[PDB]
RNA sequence: CGGUGGAACACAGUGGAGCCUUGUCCUCCGGGUUAAUGUCGCUUUUGGCAUUGGCCCCUGCUCCUGAGAGAAGAAAUAUACUGGGGAACCAGUCUUUACCGACCGUUGUUAUCAGAAAUUCACGGAGUUCGGCCUAGGUCGGACUCCGAUGGGAACGGCAACGGUUGUUCCGUUUGACUUGUCG
RNA sequence: AGAAGCGGAUUUAGCUCAGUUGGGAGAGCGCCAGACUGAAGAUCUGGAGGUCCUGUGUUCGAUCCACAGAAUUCGCAUUU
């Protein structure tokens, strides 16, 4: 089919960008969890901001993420869904996950099992 | 009510930083009504007599370990700062600091055009385009502090894991870079006239 | 001509540790009692399935039960099968997450055997949530849950910086 | 960057030639009222649909031009939408007593991968309505609505170019005073 | 050291200059190195070498597109 070339020289600029993205994601997630465990929604517009900036940096250097991150974050307001509103299933569709802002992220689950994403398949992925 | 606030994240962030300043002013008024100078007694006084006012108050004692450890460990991983210091490379480190985001940094106003802005340490909750947002504690003050960047000099310490032997201190200038973090991810910084920096020689 | 290019993609650095399913051992001592009890429920009458032992086997009822509607029953136990094909991964990446924010003492048990496709093919979906309030079953459930089947969280408990994880995916590009 | 002193208030400043779709006193679409006709249900009569005819629907200000600045209570808290600013606000698309609103059409582009799909191609599932075989309501076709892991993404959304405006295009000046030469 | 006002063209590696559906940042010369020669030139191969004038904003992404701020340089029946 073609040529098989596997380079492990990672580039320094991409490592800087993905470390910046991962630091923004970690600080937003830890702010959200440290606020959520103790008491009510104090600075929930704060951490979301980081994610939005993160997504804008994901728009800059043409970078792509795993579907775990984009499944975690929202699409319109770009907030973390670690505490969502409601989870419904088999309500004449497949699945529904409601949020506080009203934007839902549904998944086709009533069709068939044993479906994996392209990054979750057996050999398509090499760690580090 | 809750849906109309978080429609835009910027406007809700502005509403939150206004609510923190209003709650800090109400805290100063209730503290002068309390006539107790101790802040640890003041927080319990607010918990006893003002439940709804206590809900939007910041927690700096919580804010320090949740930010400083992550920031220092991220810089120790990113700039390759290890036990072996004699293999360091400064130019690539300054390029990485030009590429790294300063959201969540501890930073100190060391020199400024205004004589009252200096001496302020604080941790970044958000980076604006031409201003700067930190948080600092006083005796009883817990106000979100906005500081201009046009004509100010900022500094931050990068510690090393050894105790009292060696540590690093770097400095940035907010009048030099005046953009969002999004543009700063892609921007290659270039030369300027730098004529308005006489204050850095003056004071 | 087709050429294969490896593209660097940022991983969720803690999803492996957030999906560290709990340590389970000496598990064939448990499926005997569990399967015998579930069959003895499912034989007689559909009302008598849930009348002496209250259990919910629909995920919408799991969310509505853990939302905060019923707060009396504090020890509530859950059984979820992993390492099993024909099981949806969309729910399975969110089942141990939703039980963490529940204020009730919810005890997740991960069943490790791959051949256990019986409970999915028989009851509803392959998961079981029930209450140990005054039932006889708790008289052994409290016995073994302290031994090997402990469920605790190390990842959110203490303050710790997490190292970054950048993986790389395959891409076939025709020219 | 602009325009004026050439145009005399649109008298397109005027004239001539060529071409055509031969310059249509035309038409905003659209919304409301009134009159007439035909069908369908209540039965002095009214209601709904379609056609035809008539009316009503908003130069923000100064200025020849270029341009300048004012306000968005006819649906909001941020005073139409979108992005930023630290806030007066700025930029772009717009509207201005709109007592009804109106983002013009065509062409191409959004590279590789991904995904069913990079432009209302198509495909898969659910619901409704109609027709044929048929009558425990099974199947087939057509129409509408909603959803489908991916990516900034499915949004008739973003970018670039061109015009139907009172037919297009070309050519010439309406700009001078003294000195000299010719002609009457 | 021969202004002032007007139109056109134009800035990319040290230099001279390309180039652009908008998705890679280049060629010649020069420098270094290899090859070659008794030695050198020429020829040939490879590497080093970037503020794409600067800034805003559009976009998912700018040498390119829009705006703003600088300028480079030619011509004005000339060789001063
Ligand atoms: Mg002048
Ligand atoms: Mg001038
Ligand atoms: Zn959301």
């Amino acid at each position: 089919n073609g040529t098989l070339l596997v380079p492990p020289p990672r580039t320094i600029a991409n490592q800087d960008h993905f470390h910046r993205l991962n630091y923004l994601y970690q600080i937003s997630a830890y702010q959200t969890r440290a606020r959520q465990k103790a008491r009510t929604d104090a600075h929930t517009p704060l951490a979301r901001n980081y994610i939005k900036s993160m997504d804008l940096i994901s728009k800059k250097t043409k970078t792509s993420l795993l579907p775990t991150i984009k499944r975690t974050i929202c699409k319109k307001c770009h907030r973390l869904l670690w505490t969502p509103k409601k989870l419904e299933i088999t309500s004449d569709g497949a699945l529904s996950v409601m949020c506080g802002c009203g934007t839902v992220k549904r998944f086709n689950i009533g069709a068939d099992p044993n479906y994996r994403t392209y990054s979750e398949r057996e050999g398509n992925l090499l760690n580090s | 009510d809750y849906q109309r606030i978080n429609k835009n994240s910027k406007i809700a962030l502005r509403e939150y930083i206004n609510n923190c300043k209003k709650n800090t002013k109400k805290c100063l008024k209730l503290a002068y009504e309390n006539k107790i100078t101790d802040k640890e007694d003041l927080l319990h006084y607010i918990e006893e007599k003002h439940p709804t006012i206590y809900e939007s108050l910041p927690q700096y004692v919580d804010f320090v370990p949740m930010y400083k450890e992550l920031w220092i460990n991220y810089i120790k991983e990113l700039l390759n700062i290890t036990k072996n210091l004699k293999t360091f490379n400064g130019s690539l480190a300054l390029l990485k600091l030009s590429m790294a985001d300063y959201n969540g940094a501890l930073l100190r106003v060391t020199k400024s055009k205004n004589k009252t802005l200096i001496g302020l340490q604080g941790i970044v909750i958000w980076d604006s385009q031409k201003f700067f947002i930190m948080i600092v504690k006083g005796n009883i003050i817990d106000e979100i502090k906005c500081i201009p960047k046009k004509g100010t000099v900022f500094q931050f310490e990068i510690p090393i894991s050894d105790d009292d032997d060696s540590a690093l201190r770097y400095s940035i200038l907010g009048d030099r870079f005046k953009y969002r973090s999004v543009d700063r991810a892609g921007r290659k910084f270039k030369s300027r006239r730098c004529d308005d920096m006489l204050y850095y020689i003056q004071n | 001509k087709r050429r294969q290019v490896y593209k660097p993609v940022l991983d969720n650095p803690f999803t492996n540790e957030a999906h560290m399913w709990p340590r389970v051992h000496d598990q064939p001592l448990i499926w005997q009692l569990l399967q015998s009890s579930i069959i003895n429920k499912l034989i007689h009458i559909q009302s008598k399935e849930n009348y002496p032992w209250e259990l919910y086997t629909d995920f919408n009822e799991i969310v509505q039960y853990l939302s905060g509607a019923h707060g009396n029953s504090d020890p509530v136990c859950l059984f979820v099968c992993n390492k099993d094909p024909d099981v949806p991964l969309v729910l399975l990446q969110q089942i141990p997450l939703l039980c963490y924010m529940a204020p009730m003492t919810v005890k997740l048990v991960q069943l490790p055997k791959s051949a256990m496709d019986t409970f999915k093919s028989v009851s509803k979906y392959g998961m079981l949530l029930l209450r140990c309030d005054d039932r006889v079953d708790k008289k052994f459930v409290s016995q073994i849950q302290k031994n090997v089947d402990l469920l605790q969280f190390p990842w959110l408990n203490a303050i710790k910086y997490r190292p970054t994880s950048v993986k790389l995916l395959k891409t076939t590009v025709p020219i």
